[PDB]
């Protein structure tokens, strides 16, 4: 049950002399049971959630996760 | 199911499923023509199991029938049989599945939340479920209730 | 090959890729990830 | 993450000038209505579970999604939903003291719009629930603070729809 | 004190030891094999 | 990840009907041929590092694709595509016991199309490798279960090409 | 602000606001009419504060107004005051918010990279914003020179 | 054993044991008489197994007897037949314990680095267990060869 | 991340050939100009602050981009102007030492069309900042390698625009 | 290349290149022609360095030629020449770059999971390439066989 | 030194040393016979440097030794010349290491927080070092100008 | 077919009561916005070959999809794809004219979710084309009526995803 986020987050307080292109464009896959503790982490950072996608199976299926 | 729990465990070890567990699926499929009698007997007594286990519960906890509990009135004792029937509509989904993977995702995973959110104490809910799975063990055979009664009594410790 | 998902419209990956430099720079992150969480190098039958 | 004092600062900074007389007329307007916003913050956070256990009772408890075929029979899905409607009560009361709808934007509204489409749940049942949450919360805190909490409920409601 | 765990008798399974000497030829020469 | 047993459970609770008579012969069809699958899935694990002996040695070993210039010429690209064939066998045997290809499109087929068009992997070489490994399993499980294994092998090749 | 700090601290523990913290906001809102007239004490006299600290900066450091220095000429001097005009605008934002949070996000988090790139000395700015402090608190009252001056002294130590 | 997978995979979620996993316990203690007869017969002909499956292994892979290989001379082939007797003993533990785990811990998790540090080929011993299972399933019964031959099949399938 | 040394390794590998005499003089073509890149890379590294001040002074510092409402108005953003301009200078001299613009496409020009769009950074301003940075480093190096330096700056500006 | 190892050594700490490190590049340019003279001596004398040193490997290890092993006389010993010819090709890729990584990314990164699936002793490749570079150092000189000697020994310590 | 961080970059990956950086150690130790020759010239004329770097500093920024400044006094310059004498000790440590981490671990890391506490301006001690750079590069020839001035550059750019 | 007039007829008829005040507040809101919706339905029908063009020329041309390999390579796939995007826009304007999405529930979202997975149509690209067609339409009709299509454009996207 994995999602597929794509997240644009800026650097809040620090001016990072290394590149950190990947630290502004997490387009990772997060599973369902730990997305919502993870979604608030981007949300408290001031990031922007662009899209979320169901990379796994069908919604509404109440068994088999 | 027991097929489903074995293959997700073998994915975690990143190997094929073990010959210890391959006995169990082989034991599940020779008992696949053993599990189906438990499923059909609960069809023939689902109007008999629930209508007796309510009064078994209401003689154990008559705080519910008193005015002020969460099932008081004829419109309110409808759900205190309907939520019990819904749990009888969960075991037969997992008798033939063998284990608790349809028991969890329909019944268990947030059941501390919504009965608190509806105001019903789950200790009364688990009591009638325990009152249910004394009558269903007496209805089934001594060999049927030896394993399904162990499977019956998961839900009482899972709820409360 | 780069970030394959989230298309990232221009990439000059050189997908032929006889010698990339990028394979050593991602091999030693993986070895250092094993070297911190397990604390040691893992045995070869165990690394997922 | 901002509030109504710093949003007036930010609307004056990005325009350029100092604290002009239009902003002080806006800022003194916040300090008058800020007294009632605290006295309606406590009586929501007293009855935070009592609101959401009644707001589900107006719209959701006997409908399409209790007879088999919808969102909530699966016990995790109903318990997420009471927990989702709990967090609307927290963030609107975070929006009530802060005096702006922009705290709801960087905490609720940006992510939630595309998940509910993707997870197949109805937004139309959610906006029916928050409007049912609006008609019980005005009865608890009084009507005059209900016009305050009717703002940020609608910003969730117009934002999700 | 001198035993504890040893199955000394290899005995019968051995032995072959026919042996061979091996020559050298060019790698490039398609000896390696090219399907299609 | 869910099997055919959970799938008929999934299609029975959601409409409000009990465990009816028509669901039983779907399960009894599983319980009839499920004894065949445990005889099947053990013998694949006897040859799980031996099918991949034959996987290169039938269609990939002494070919021009391995000759310097082709795709399968590097040691980092060789050993990455034996594990990428070994995973396609192991997840097939999960589906051999599932009675369902619904372990494939969660863990195998989720990002597998776009990762081969981007990494320069030829699609036609894989389906000439995977469908070549259908018939060597036909000599190891017998006639009928290889035709059952040929369903999920074709479900790979329907979901790869 | 104190409203912003009390929410974000209470959001991370997933709790509502404490009654100790609600009376912090309640006194902060009602004393907001006190702080806005400290803000208009400075913006009513902003063009005198710039000009006096303009004369007070170039007295104690004349190399920046000297030829070769980075503010030399009638347009190149005009800018250094206009940069000091920004810091009246920033500190007036800080007294209103009751915190150095608008000093952070607008004014002070990148100055160690900017003026090194722009060639102006940071310690030349750090005395011009300190000569701003001596001309401001002479115009304010007794008690708020500790209140407003804490936003001044925050801009000294974060500069140098 | 059977408990050692189940008592760990339910401790990690910090729950009590699910009654699908109590089938796995029930599932065998009924097989513990059948699991004990087979390892008594395996130990009871453990000299005939190693002297036969060690014999025709060298008719299949004659390289390790040959000079230049590791087991040149009888002083190393008898050292080589220690690992045949060790792995025969580790089969008989795993049949009695019931599943995959005791042969995995004692004789598997270092064998890609033990045998590389010894310089011996890791594939050739994997040929020998397939002959060790050839002589063993040739001497036991037919119904236990689907059980006891599969515990051989694990230590093949994780060796090579 | 291919060097011009490694580029003729990359072409000679997929031919299946050794170090060809055509590949010898191509390596000697890089080896001849390699003296004029080491002597020019020391001048850039000793003048990185002495270039990027003079690139923003020609095109950036007095416009509607440093006013309030401008994109690089506050010093949180102005420090992320210079540093995000410093990457285009620090990676310019990296490919000058390699003689191959493949370093720019894997490390720099990778998501920058997408990143600057979803922050609000105008691409039409920073394309002129690079071209103003090209005309100042041409005089600091000379017309020999300033021809060679200048082919990377528009190469950045091609995929950025 | 030694240019390519230098940038990523500086890009990890986000730094312009050190002038001591450009001395290594400036020494590499003026000694760039010497390494091309090293590489042509290998490619010219390829047919005497492969058939001899492979025969040294077969004299040191006569396990290889014998049946039951990895090789056999008609083409399997011939294709173990071309699988040995690839590494001499990779050394000549490595010495003209002044770097290890043309030996690395083509022929190191997955050789253990390759040759376990191919069934050859990986240590015999390492003893074979040790026999390859023992005669390669005596080929060209005593001066140039030391800094090309530093790229010979790495592939020995990569297989084991 | 180069050797003490080529260890750590190779230790945290748990590898042995690559032969690319073994060139970097080997080129370093044959450069050791000429780098200490730079350091013997530097410590031989320290009193010619420190007296001249004081008088090139105090003409440039005369406010720190004029009273009202921090270095005012007969003995307070004698500590403040000694406080600049320490950076000549460390640059001779940085010359013989070929590196800048003995500058870093001794004379960089908390140097903003000392002179904020003691009250001397942080750029005014940095302008002495570039005044010390102009005389110490005039002590040496052309090929020792950049090799000494690079470590002089790193102490300037860290403090400013 | 349920108009927003006829929707509150049917919700009043299932109770069998007359029109209350809160039902009339749906009508008098709907009677207020009558002239706004009629102005939008004219200017879409005068531009319905250009709204369908600037949606696909923004989001889908020169992409993966118009290139050979997936789903819009041939012309008959392109004619079928512009047949859908014309029909979505023509069915969105009826819900703008009705004020109820019951047109989309009855005439569009019946078989469409099932027939796209059954055909191999990418839902994730055609949920983007209607999403790209919204801000063309919100600019073409004016943002007062541009906030009116956004309920009924994304009612397709709530159903089709
Ligand atoms: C377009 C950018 C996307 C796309 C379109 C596409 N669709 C088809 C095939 C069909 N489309 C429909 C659509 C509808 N039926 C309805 O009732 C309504 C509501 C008014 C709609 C929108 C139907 C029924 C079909 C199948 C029958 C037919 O002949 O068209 C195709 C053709 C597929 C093929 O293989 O030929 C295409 C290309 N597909 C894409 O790639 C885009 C994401
Ligand atoms: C190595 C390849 C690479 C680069 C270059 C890169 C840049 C980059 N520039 C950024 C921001 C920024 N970039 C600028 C850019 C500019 N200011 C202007 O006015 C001009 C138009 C332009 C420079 C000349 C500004 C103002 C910000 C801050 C706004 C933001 O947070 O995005 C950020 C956001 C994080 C932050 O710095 O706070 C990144 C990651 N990322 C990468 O992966
Ligand atoms: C199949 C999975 C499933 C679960 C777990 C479930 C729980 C569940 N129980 C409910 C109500 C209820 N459940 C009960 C049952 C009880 N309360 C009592 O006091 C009795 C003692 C006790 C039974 C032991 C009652 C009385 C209500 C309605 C509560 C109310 O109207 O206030 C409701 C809200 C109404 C509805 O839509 O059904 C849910 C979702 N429903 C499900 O479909
Ligand atoms: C604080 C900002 C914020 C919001 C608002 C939010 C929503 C959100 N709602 C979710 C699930 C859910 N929400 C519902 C909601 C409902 N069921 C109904 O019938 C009603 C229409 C509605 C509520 C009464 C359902 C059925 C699910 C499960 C669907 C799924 O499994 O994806 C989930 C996935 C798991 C979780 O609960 O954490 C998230 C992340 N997340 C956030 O971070
Ligand atoms: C569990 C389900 C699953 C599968 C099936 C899978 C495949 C997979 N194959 C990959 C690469 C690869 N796949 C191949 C494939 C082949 N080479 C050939 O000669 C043939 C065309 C084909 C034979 C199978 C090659 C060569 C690469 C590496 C690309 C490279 O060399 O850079 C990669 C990229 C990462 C890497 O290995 O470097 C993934 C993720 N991943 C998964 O998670
Ligand atoms: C509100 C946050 C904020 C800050 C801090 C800021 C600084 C700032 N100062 C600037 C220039 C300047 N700033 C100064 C100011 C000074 N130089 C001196 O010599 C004096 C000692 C000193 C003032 C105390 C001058 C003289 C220039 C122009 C320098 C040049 O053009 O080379 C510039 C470039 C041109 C411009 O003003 O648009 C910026 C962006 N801008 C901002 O928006
Ligand atoms: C409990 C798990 C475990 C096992 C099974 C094991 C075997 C084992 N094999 C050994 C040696 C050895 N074992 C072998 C065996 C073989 N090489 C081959 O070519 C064949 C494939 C195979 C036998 C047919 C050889 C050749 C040696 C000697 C290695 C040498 O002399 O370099 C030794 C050291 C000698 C001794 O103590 O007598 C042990 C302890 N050790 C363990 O810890
Ligand atoms: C440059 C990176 C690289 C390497 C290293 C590489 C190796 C490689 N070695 C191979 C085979 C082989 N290699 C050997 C080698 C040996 N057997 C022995 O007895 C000896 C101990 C040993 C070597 C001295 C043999 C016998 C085969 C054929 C195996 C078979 O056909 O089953 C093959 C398969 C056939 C071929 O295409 O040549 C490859 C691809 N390919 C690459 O792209
Ligand atoms: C090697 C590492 C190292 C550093 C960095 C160091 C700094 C240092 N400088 C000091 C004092 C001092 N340093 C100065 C320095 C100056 N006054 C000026 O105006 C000029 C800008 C500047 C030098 C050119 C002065 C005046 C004092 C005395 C401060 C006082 O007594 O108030 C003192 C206190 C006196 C003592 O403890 O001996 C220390 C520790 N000592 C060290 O061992
Ligand atoms: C194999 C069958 C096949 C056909 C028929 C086909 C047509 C086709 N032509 C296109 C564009 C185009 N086609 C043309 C061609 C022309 N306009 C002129 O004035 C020229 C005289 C004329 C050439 C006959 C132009 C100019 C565009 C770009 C239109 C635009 O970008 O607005 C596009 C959109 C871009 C894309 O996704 O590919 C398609 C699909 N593609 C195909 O794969």
């Amino acid at each position: 049950r994995s999602f597929k986020v794509t997240a644009c987050v800026p650097s809040q307080t620090r001016i990072r002399t290394q590149r950190e292109l990947q630290n502004t464009y997490f387009t990772k896959l997060v599973p369902y049971d730990n997305w919502f503790r993870e979604q608030q982490r981007i949300m408290k950072m001031g990031g922007k959630i662009v899209k979320v996608e169901l990379a796994t199976g069908k919604p509404g299926t109440n068994t088999g996760l | 199911s027991i097929v489903t729990k074995s293959i997700v465990n073998a994915d975690a070890e990143a190997r094929y499923l073990s010959p210890g567990e391959l006995d169990r699926i082989k034991s599940f499929v020779t008992s696949g023509e053993r599990r189906v009698r438990i499923a059909e007997t609960m069809t023939g007594a689902r109007e008999r199991i629930i209508k007796e286990a309510g009064n078994q519960l209401f003689q154990k906890r008559p705080d519910v029938v008193s005015p002020g509990g969460n099932a008081y009135g004829e419109e309110m004792t409808a759900t205190c049989l309907r939520d019990l029937d819904y749990y009888l509509r969960l075991i037969t989904y997992g008798i033939v599945a063998g284990d608790v993977t349809p028991i969890e995702e329909i019944g268990v995973v947030g059941v501390r939340e919504m009965y608190k959110s509806l105001g019903t104490p789950i200790e009364a809910v688990a009591e009638g479920v325990r009152a249910m799975k004394s009558v269903a063990t007496s209805l089934l055979s001594g060999e049927d209730a030896a394993e399904a009664g162990a499977y019956f009594d998961y839900l009482i410790g899972a709820m409360s | 090959g780069g970030y394959i998902s989230s298309k990232f419209s221009n990439k000059g990956g050189n997908s032929g890729a006889s010698v990339k430099f990028s394979e050593s720079s991602t091999q030693k992150v993986i070895r250092a990830a094993y070297l911190q969480v397990f604390g040691r190098e893992l045995y070869s039958g165990q690394r997922q | 993450m901002q509030d109504a004092i710093t949003s007036v600062i930010n609307s004056s900074d990005v325009q350029g000038k100092y604290l002009d007389a239009s902003a002080i007329q806006k800022l003194k307007a916040y300090f008058a209505t800020g007294e009632l916003r605290v006295r309606a913050a406590t009586t929501i956070s007293a009855n935070a579970a009592n609101i959401v256990k009644e707001a589900v009772a107006k719209s959701l408890l006997y409908s399409d999604i209790t007879r088999p075929g919808g969102n909530m029979y699966t016990t995790r899905r109903y318990a997420a939903c009471i927990r989702d409607l709990d967090y609307y009560l927290r963030y609107a009361t975070y929006a009530m003291l802060a005096g702006d709808p922009s705290i709801l934007d960087e905490r609720v509204l940006n992510g939630l719009k595309e998940t509910y489409n993707s997870l197949g749940v109805p937004i139309g049942a959610t906006v029916q629930a928050i409007q049912a949450m609006k008609e019980v919360t005005a009865g608890l805190v009084g009507a005059d603070a209900g016009k305050e909490m009717g703002i940020y409920f609608d910003y969730i409601c117009s934002g999700l729809s | 004190r001198f035993v504890p765990q040893e199955k000394q008798p290899k005995a019968g399974d051995p032995a072959n030891f026919l042996a061979m000497a091996k020559q050298v030829s060019r790698p490039a020469n398609t000896v390696t094999r090219v399907a299609l």
